[PDB]
């Protein structure tokens, strides 16, 4: 045999964890994401980019460390530790945020590869490849968040951070700057994954209480074979219930799936369809008529025109330390504020 | 083998466990990122 | 008697420990019913006494 | 049989296109008289003066509303926890200004909603079934309770309930965060968890199950059709999908067992949104997310910011904002 | 504070309240050790 | 049906496998507290000790603002610090 | 090893204790353990708190709990909630402690050594969860038992000692109730008050005559009720409206506990007359009128007419009307204007607050009260930062009302998620279809179609 | 009969050697003062 | 002090646990 066919063997030996060719490219970038992640949340800190402390042995906690983002001077740099900003610097690249770009760029080509290996197992073992189009969801989302709304904006600085507290930075930064909330497309996601949560839930339910009785245990696991033929719940018994008690139900159980796939995928879409909007500023922001009616009638109030006040003052008290390379300098007297507070 | 017990070996595990996230938490209270 | 009474509490605190670790070990331990359940009547009554003597000596110490 | 007796059997009857049974004779009523009030309300209710402060919040589409901006708006702050039904008011004016129909509206509503619960049970009994999918639905029950009733109490208003709309609800989550710091809150990520979690796994089982759909049509025909209602035989190959997803990541991370699965479908979501009610529920009583405010101070004593000193920021900014006509003394304290 | 006398308990005292659920524990040890049968 | 290692049962309850890792463990578990406790960590990857985010008069932060002189920047705020 | 696996009791081990629900030794003894259990916590906690108490500093900023609820009873604290003696709290823990190590013993002894079922030793103490009869009598005796809980509560309060009443003349004190409340109207008519704002309920209950009179009215029909049910047996509507079996009363007593639980929780969050603030700290309407308070004291003193001070929406800045006309604080607070305590109940007359008793009648007492209820206000976060959630870490404190209130909803809607669980399976194993339905007598099969 | 040294293995280790490394690492931390 | 009396406490339990399996008891 052929040296190709050779490693085609040794790659798709059946072993504990499957390799593939798709392993090549998974298997080291994920592992240079993960550790990556690891690594500049232990011990890296965020001083010179942000002027922030970011790791534990600064003294943040899991909820606080991250590995947060380069500074708004280096634009869109890929920022390669041979590159011309670090000049093959290993510490000086850590301080100038090269981590960032490196687990962004890891985790990235780690998603091809995982995806990858979703088609090769499954050609392999001779079913669909469902799984793989299912997983384009988080790809998307994580190329518009991570990838294209940064490459719209000023610089990576603004893309998310990795971390928890920064995630939230990140979500109250969108609402403040963006109105994220009001636009259609982030509330088709939404309708997507609380739909995709209640489908789960119901259903998972549904099954367990049309269970057939199959044994005699209490316990009702054991009941179950893997290789038997027959259904282990009734699907007739479930559609009569759901009939009765919310008008509708289906009847169909390759509908049933199917629509589980399509309710989060879509949503998925949908939201990272917005964001790609809003990586140019292209927000749902305003209700026109709604701002001339009330610019020129002092008295027409709506919880709109209340949460844009909200967003004024998010903008003002978190702009001077969120943004340090703008230098704000907002004196006191001209910080928004109702009375007394 | 089975020389020494598998209830033992994840008892003792646990117990490891719990010490470390306990001694995590006292750091929390002490030194850097306390406050103080 | 501050040391007295020290001393009966710590002896309450070891035998608490060795009834805790030995009355269920005796009863889950059929084949050990012969001295066993003496020395768990004994240690029971010893307990009640040395709990009645601390109370007894609180008053007694501060 | 006597009148009772044919009125107990048509109400427990399991032949009614919709079930009724005794929880449904409490819930119809009490949904319809929600759902007629909350339609009625968000299309011409007048402005309501929902803080308490003589400045109506206009809530209405013939008011200047559309969908996305409209909403039936809590009770003022002036009746606090008080019960003001209709007849409580001078008048429907007054009743109005004050925001009688969000009392009434959410009232019937929780009402009808356990009913409903209640229902699920009853007439799983009815079929013979197992009775625990009112249980799932305990769930977001709970969150509606958390956000309609428990809040209002802790905080001692029903002002401050969730109001019945979509820029209302965004207000409302807000708020919350500026005054509680929910996103730092174990039990909303627990939350969170649950609901993206949800999401993922109900993706992953409908295309594992579509991934290992048996042949039984063609190219030309939608797969659908090869699956009859109440065939005796599953249609797809379970042991495939578990030889998939256990290549995918390794054997012992992927079920074999049918009815595992689908009771960690049911638990993951459903207790992960248990645990979000009761974050939502218990600040209520005003045990509030993480505050890592300053934890990180240098040798001198400076303060060095984290990620969590930039959310202080933003909650700073919604709540000085807030109610900006409200608040006359330097603490807000409900 | 404890009474003068109690006084060289005081770490005893300190650790006593988790051992309820040290007890919740103890159930899973014993069921480990059973095999979980 | 099993792919032919060996069990991990089989392994984590065996005489060798924690001979050898009663002593592999704590290794590196001494080797990581040790990295942190003689100072390298700030060293490799460049973290300010406490005492080193500010001059003793300082309180502005040393914020890169050049992208292709941003080392230099880094060099001349260490330099500052002493 | 009878019936302790999966095999042969039909319950796998993460449903084990299922496998007692016939083995009425084991399950005695299963219960006595986790009663041990409950008391030992009390006294474990209670010497904890004990332990680390600084008696000068307020309980309230110090994490306590328990000792509160001693106090509350008037052991070990005089007049304003003083501490005076700590020795009752020590006695409290320890005889509760002791006590947790005899009913280990016992539940030890039940469940692992004595006769696992006890039927065949004994039917006084052996039951069938069928036998309705002996089920009622079982009940009969443990409401005699907790008839006579509350009249111990009535003796402490009226022959040993007394109960610390907030509302004594002169600042807060310990007082023997001489003179319970006897009357079913004031007794009964509590049951019937809404629970809506203005009203509360049972939890309004505001004197320590009405607690007395209402705990006596408790012990006696409690004792009453357990006669009756040890002398009777279920009459048909009953038998015919309830599941008889141990699930079903095992879920009846998880609905019962939930609503308590969830009673307890406002209990304590609005009531500050058996939850007296000296201990549990300030209520949140309480706190938030305080802030009212204070400023009103500060800028009267600079000279202010708080009367007639107009605030920024029209309202008054310091005083307004509620919506009946009672002149109340202005501001947020004014939801809170059904609060009630004795540092403000003297400024108030038949219409309300009285400008001329604000004017002229401020103690210095109530203006420190004021600031120090305003300033411990029931806000705080999980790891303790007291304040709001903008607020920067230095004061280390979360109110015993919010960590009470935030504890017992979780348990009680847990115990709701129980009392569902439990009932529906009750009502499914006595039908007979709780391991799922029988193919070959499916129910549906045999309907007719809805369409 | 096993192979001791497979694919299983290196996956195995590459996760767990840096793990305990780490974990040292913050254990050490805990003890550092401002 | 607090560490060596919580370690005594907790090694008691899976100690009981130890003995009854070492003396074939009726776990
Ligand atoms: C079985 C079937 C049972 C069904 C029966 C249900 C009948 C309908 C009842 C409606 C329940 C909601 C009522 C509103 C609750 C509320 O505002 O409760 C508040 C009242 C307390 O009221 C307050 O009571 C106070 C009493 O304090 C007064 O008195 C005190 C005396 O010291 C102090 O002086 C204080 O300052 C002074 O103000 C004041 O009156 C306040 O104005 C008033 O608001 O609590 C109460 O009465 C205690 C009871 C409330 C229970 C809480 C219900 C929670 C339900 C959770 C459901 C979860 C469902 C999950 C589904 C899955
Ligand atoms: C499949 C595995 C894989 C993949 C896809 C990547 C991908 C990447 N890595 Mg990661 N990396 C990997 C494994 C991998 N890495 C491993 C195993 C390590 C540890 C040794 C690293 C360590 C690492 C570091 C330290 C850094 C990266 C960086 C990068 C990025 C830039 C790479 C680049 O420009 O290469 C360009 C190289 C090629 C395209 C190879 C071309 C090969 C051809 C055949 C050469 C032809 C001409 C040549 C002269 C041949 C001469 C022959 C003859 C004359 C002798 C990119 C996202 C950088 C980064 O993240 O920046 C933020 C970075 O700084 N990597
Ligand atoms: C008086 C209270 C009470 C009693 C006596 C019972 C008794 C019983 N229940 Mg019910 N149950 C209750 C309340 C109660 N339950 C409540 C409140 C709920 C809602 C959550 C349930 C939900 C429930 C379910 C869903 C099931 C039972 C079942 C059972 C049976 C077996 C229980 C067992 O072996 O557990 C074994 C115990 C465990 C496996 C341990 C669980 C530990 C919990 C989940 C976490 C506790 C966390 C702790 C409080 C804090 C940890 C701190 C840490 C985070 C640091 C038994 C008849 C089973 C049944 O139907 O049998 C017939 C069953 O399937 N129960
Ligand atoms: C309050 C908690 C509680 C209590 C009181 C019980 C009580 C009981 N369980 Mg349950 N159980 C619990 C929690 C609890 N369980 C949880 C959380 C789980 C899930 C892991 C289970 C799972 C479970 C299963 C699967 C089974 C039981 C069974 C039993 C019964 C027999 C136990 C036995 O054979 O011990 C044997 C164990 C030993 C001999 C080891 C030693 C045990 C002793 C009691 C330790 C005591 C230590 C203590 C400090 C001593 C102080 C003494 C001092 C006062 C002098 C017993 C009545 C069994 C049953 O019903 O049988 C019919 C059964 O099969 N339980
Ligand atoms: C509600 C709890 C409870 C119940 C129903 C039982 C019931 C039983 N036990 Mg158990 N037992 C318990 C608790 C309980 N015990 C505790 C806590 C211990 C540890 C001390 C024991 C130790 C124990 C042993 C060692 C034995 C029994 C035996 C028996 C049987 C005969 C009892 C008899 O004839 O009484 C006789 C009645 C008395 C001696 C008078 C009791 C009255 C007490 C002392 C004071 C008044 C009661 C008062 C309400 C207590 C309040 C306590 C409160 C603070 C909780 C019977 C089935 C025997 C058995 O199984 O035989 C085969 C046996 O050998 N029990
Ligand atoms: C632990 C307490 C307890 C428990 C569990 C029971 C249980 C029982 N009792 Mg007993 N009872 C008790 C205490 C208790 N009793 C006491 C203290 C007394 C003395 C006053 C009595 C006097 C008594 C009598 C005189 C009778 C019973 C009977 C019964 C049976 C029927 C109960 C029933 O249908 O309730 C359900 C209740 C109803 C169907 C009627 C009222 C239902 C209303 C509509 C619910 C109202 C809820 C409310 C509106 C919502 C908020 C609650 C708020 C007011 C607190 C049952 C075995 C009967 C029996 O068969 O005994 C021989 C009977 O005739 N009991
Ligand atoms: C970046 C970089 C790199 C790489 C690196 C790496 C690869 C690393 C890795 C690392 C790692 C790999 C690490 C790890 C660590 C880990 C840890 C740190 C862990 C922790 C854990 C925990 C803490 C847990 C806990 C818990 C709980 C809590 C409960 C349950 C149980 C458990 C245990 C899970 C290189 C060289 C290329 C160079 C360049 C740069
Ligand atoms: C009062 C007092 C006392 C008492 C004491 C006691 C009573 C004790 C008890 C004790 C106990 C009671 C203990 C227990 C312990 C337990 C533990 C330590 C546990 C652990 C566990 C774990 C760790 C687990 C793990 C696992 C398994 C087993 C399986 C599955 C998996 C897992 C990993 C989860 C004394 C004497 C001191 C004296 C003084 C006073
Ligand atoms: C059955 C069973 C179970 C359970 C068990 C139990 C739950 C038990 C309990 C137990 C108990 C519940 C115990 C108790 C104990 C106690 C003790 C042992 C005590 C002691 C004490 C003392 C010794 C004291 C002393 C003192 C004084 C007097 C003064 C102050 C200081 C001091 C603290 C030092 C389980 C789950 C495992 C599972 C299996 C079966
Ligand atoms: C101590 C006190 C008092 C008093 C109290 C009292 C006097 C109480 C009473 C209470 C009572 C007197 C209660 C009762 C309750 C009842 C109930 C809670 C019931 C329930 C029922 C049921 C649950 C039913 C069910 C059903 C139906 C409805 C239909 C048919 C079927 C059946 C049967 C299942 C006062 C406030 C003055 C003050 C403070 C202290
Ligand atoms: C506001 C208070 C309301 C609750 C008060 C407490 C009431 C308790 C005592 C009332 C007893 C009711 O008694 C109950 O009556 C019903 C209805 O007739 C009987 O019901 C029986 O006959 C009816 C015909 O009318 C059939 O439909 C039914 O299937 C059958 O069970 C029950 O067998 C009997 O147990
Ligand atoms: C597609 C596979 C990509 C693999 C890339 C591996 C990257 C390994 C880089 C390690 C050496 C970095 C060079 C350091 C010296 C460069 C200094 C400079 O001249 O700028
Ligand atoms: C459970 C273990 C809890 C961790 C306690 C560790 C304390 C470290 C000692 C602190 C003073 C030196
Ligand atoms: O109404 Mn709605 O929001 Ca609850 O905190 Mn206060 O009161 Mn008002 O201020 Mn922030
Ligand atoms: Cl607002
Ligand atoms: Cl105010
Ligand atoms: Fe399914």
């Amino acid at each position: 045999r052929g040296w190709f066919d050779i490693l085609d063997d040794w790659l798709k030996r059946d072993r504990f964890v499957f390799v593939g060719w798709s392993g090549i490219l998974l298997f080291p970038c994920a592992y240079l994401a993960l550790g990556g992640w690891l690594t500049g949340t232990t011990f890296v800190t965020s001083w010179y980019t942000h002027g922030l402390a970011s790791s534990y042995l600064e003294g943040c906690n899991f909820l606080t460390v991250a590995v947060s983002t380069p500074a708004n001077s280096m634009g869109h740099s890929l920022l390669l530790l041979w590159g011309p900003e670090a000049q093959g610097d290993f510490t000086r690249w850590c301080q100038l945020g090269g981590l960032w770009t490196f687990i962004a760029l890891h985790g990235a080509f780690g998603l091809i590869g995982f995806m990858l290996r979703q088609f090769e197992i499954a050609r392999l073992v001779g079913v669909r490849p469902y799984n793989a189009i299912a997983f384009s969801a988080p790809i998307a989302v994580f190329v518009s968040v991570f990838l294209i709304y940064p490459l719209g904006q000023s610089s990576w600085f603004f893309a998310p951070s990795f971390g928890v507290a920064a995630i939230f930075r990140f979500l109250l930064f969108f609402q403040g700057f963006h109105n994220w909330t009001l636009n259609p497309f982030h509330m088709m996601g939404v309708a997507g994954v609380l739909g995709g949560a209640l489908l789960c839930a119901i259903h998972g339910a549904t099954v367990e209480n049309t269970l057939f009785q199959d044994g005699e245990g209490a316990s009702t696991f054991r009941a179950f074979n893997p290789t038997q033929a027959e259904e282990t719940y009734s699907m007739v018994t479930a559609n009569r219930f759901w009939s009765q008690i919310f008008g509708i139900a289906f009847s169909n159980k390759r509908w049933l799936h199917f629509f589980m796939l399509f309710v989060p995928v879509t949503g998925l879409w949908m939201s990272a369809i917005g964001v790609v909007g809003l990586a140019l500023n292209l927000r749902s922001y305003d209700f026109i008529s709604q701002e001339i009616r009330a610019a020129e009638d002092p008295e027409f109030e709506t919880f709109y025109t209340k949460n844009l006040l909200l967003n004024e003052g998010i903008r003002a008290w978190m702009a001077p330390q969120d943004q340090p390379h703008e230098n704000f300098v907002f004196p006191e007297e001209v910080l928004p504020r109702g009375n007394a507070l | 083998g089975g020389r020494i017990p598998l209830w033992i070996v994840a008892t003792v595990a646990g117990m490891g466990v719990i010490v470390i996230v306990g001694l995590f938490f006292y750091g929390a209270y002490a030194g850097l990122g306390s406050s103080l | 008697m501050t040391i007295l009474f020290q001393l009966a509490l710590a002896a309450l605190v070891i035998l608490s420990f060795v009834m805790v670790i030995g009355v269920p070990v005796a009863y889950a331990s059929p084949q050990d019913w012969d001295r066993s359940k003496q020395l768990i009547f004994l240690g029971s009554g010893l307990w009640i006494a040395l709990v009645l003597v601390v109370g007894v000596l609180n008053f007694f110490v501060v | 049989a006597n009148l009772w007796e044919r009125f107990c059997n048509w109400v427990t009857s399991t032949d009614n296109r919709l079930y009724v049974g005794w929880f449904g004779v409490i819930m119809i009523p009490t949904l319809l008289a929600a759902t007629i009030c909350f339609v009625i309300a968000f299309i011409a209710a007048p402005p309501v003066d929902i803080d308490g402060i003589r400045e109506p919040v206009s809530g209405s589409l013939l008011y200047g509303n559309n969908i996305i901006t409209g909403a039936v708006v809590p009770s003022s702050n002036a009746i606090g926890l008080h019960f003001y039904p209709i007849w409580e008011a001078a008048s429907l004016d007054e009743w109005l200004y004050n925001g009688g129909p969000y009392q009434l509206i959410i009232f019937h509503f929780l009402l009808g909603a356990s009913c409903y619960m209640g229902r699920q049970w009853e007439l799983s009994y009815r079929l013979g079934m197992r009775p625990w999918i009112c249980v799932a639905y305990s769930a977001p029950l709970a969150s509606a309770f958390a956000v309609f009733l428990i809040y209002p109490i802790g905080q001692g208003s029903f002002s401050d309930g969730m109001p019945l709309g979509i820029s209302g609800t965004f207000n409302f989550m807000i708020v919350f965060q500026a005054e509680h710091n929910i996103l730092m809150h174990p039990f909303h990520q627990l939350g969170v968890a649950g609901v993206f979690g949800g999401a993922l796994f109900c993706a992953m089982h409908g295309s594992l199950v579509t991934s290992s759909l048996i042949r039984e049509t063609t190219e030309t025909e939608s797969a659908n059709y090869g699956y009859k209602f109440g065939q005796e035989e599953e249609t797809y190959n379970i042991v495939a999908a578990h030889g998939y997803f256990g290549r995918l990541i390794f054997q012992y991370a992927s079920f074999n067992n049918s009815r595992s699965l689908h009771f960690f479908l049911a638990a993951w979501p459903v207790v992960g949104v248990w645990f979000t009610a009761l974050g939502i529920s218990t600040m209520a009583f005003n045990l509030n997310g993480f505050n890592f405010n300053h934890s990180v101070i240098d040798a001198k004593g400076n303060v060095i910011n984290t990620w969590a000193d930039i959310i202080n920021r933003a909650n700073l900014g919604m709540e000085v904002m807030h109610e900006r006509n409200a608040h006359n003394f330097p603490l807000d304290l409900a | 504070k404890l009474p003068e006398a109690y006084a060289i308990f005081d770490p005893l005292v300190d650790v006593l309240p988790v051992i309820p659920v040290l007890f919740l524990a103890l159930a899973f040890v014993w069921q480990a050790a059973v095999g979980f049968r | 049906g099993t792919t032919g290692e060996r069990p991990f049962s089989d392994i984590i309850t065996s005489v060798r496998y924690w001979v050898i890792h009663s002593i592999t463990i704590p290794a590196l578990f001494i080797a990581g507290w040790l990295f942190v406790s003689t100072g390298l960590a700030y060293d490799v990857f460049g973290t300010p000790r406490p005492d080193s985010y500010y001059a003793q008069e300082q309180r502005s932060i040393p914020l890169v603002t050049d992208r292709f002189e941003a080392k230099q920047q880094v060099e001349t705020f260490l330099e500052q610090l002493k | 090893a009878t019936n302790r696996d999966q095999e042969s009791s039909g319950f796998a081990w993460w449903a084990g204790n299922a496998r007692l629900i016939n083995l009425s030794g084991k399950l005695l003894g299963a219960h006595v353990a986790h009663a041990g259990l409950i008391v030992f916590w009390a006294g474990a906690m209670t010497l904890f708190e004990l332990a680390h108490f600084i008696p000068e500093k307020p309980m309230y900023e110090q994490g306590l709990i328990l000792i509160p609820h001693i106090a509350t009873l008037g052991w070990g604290v005089g007049p304003g909630g003083e501490v005076v003696d700590t020795f009752p709290f020590f006695v409290v823990g320890v005889v509760h402690l002791i006590s947790s190590a005899v009913l280990g013993f016992g539940g030890v002894y039940h469940a692992i050594r004595g006769p696992e079922t006890l039927e065949e030793y004994s039917s006084f103490f052996g039951y069938d969860w069928k036998d309705k009869n002996k089920m009622t009598t079982i009940l009969g005796f443990h409401l005699i038992v907790l008839g006579i809980g509350a009249l111990l509560l009535v003796a402490k309060a009226m022959f040993f000692g007394g109960l610390y009443d907030t509302w004594a003349p002169g600042g807060g004190d310990v007082r023997v109730i001489t003179n319970p409340t006897l009357d079913p109207r004031v007794i009964f008519g509590y049951l019937l008050k809404s629970p809506f704002g203005g009203e509360g309920w049972i939890v309004s209950v505001n004197n320590l005559e009405d607690v007395v009179g209402g705990h006596i009215w408790i012990g006696l029909i409690c004792i009453a009720g357990g006669i009756w049910h040890i002398l009777t047996t279920p009459f048909g509507w009953a038998r015919r409206a309830f599941i008889w079996s141990g699930e079903a009363y095992l879920s009846y007593s998880l609905g019962a506990l939930s609503m308590m639980g969830f009673i307890a929780t406002c209990f304590v969050w609005f009531n500050n007359t058996v939850y007296p603030s000296e201990f549990y700290g300030p209520t949140g309407p309480e706190a938030s009128q305080a802030q009212a308070m204070t400023f009103l004291i500060r800028d009267q003193k600079l000279g202010a007419n708080v009367g007639s001070a107009q605030g920024p929406t029209g309202l008054g800045k310091y005083l307004m009307r509620s919506p009946t006309g009672e002149i109340i604080f202005g501001g947020e607070t004014m939801r809170f204007w059904d609060f009630r305590g004795p540092w403000l109940e003297p400024l108030r007359g038949p219409n309300g607050l009285d400008l001329n008793k604000i004017k002229n009648d401020i103690q210095p007492w109530q203006e420190r009260r004021a600031a120090e209820y305003m300033t411990h206000a029931p806000l705080g976060s999980l790891n303790s930062v007291g304040g709001v959630a903008t607020e920067i870490n230095s004061v280390n404190f979360v109110s015993p009302r919010s960590w009470l209130a935030t504890s017992h909803f979780v348990l009680a809607f847990f115990f709701l998620v129980g009392h569902l669980w439990h009932a529906g399976r009750a009502r499914a194993a006595a039908a007979g279809f709780e391991k799922g339905i029988d193919r070959e007598s499916e129910p549906v099969l045999s309907m007719p179609s809805l369409d | 009969s096993y192979p001791i040294f497979t694919v299983r293995w290196v996956a195995v280790h590459t996760l767990a050697v840096p793990t305990i490394f780490f974990l040292g690492a913050i254990a050490a931390m805990q003890f550092i003062q401002r | 002090a607090q560490l060596t009396m919580i370690a005594m406490i907790g090694i008691a339990g899976p100690m009981i646990i130890f003995l009854l399996a070492v003396r074939r008891g009726n776990l």
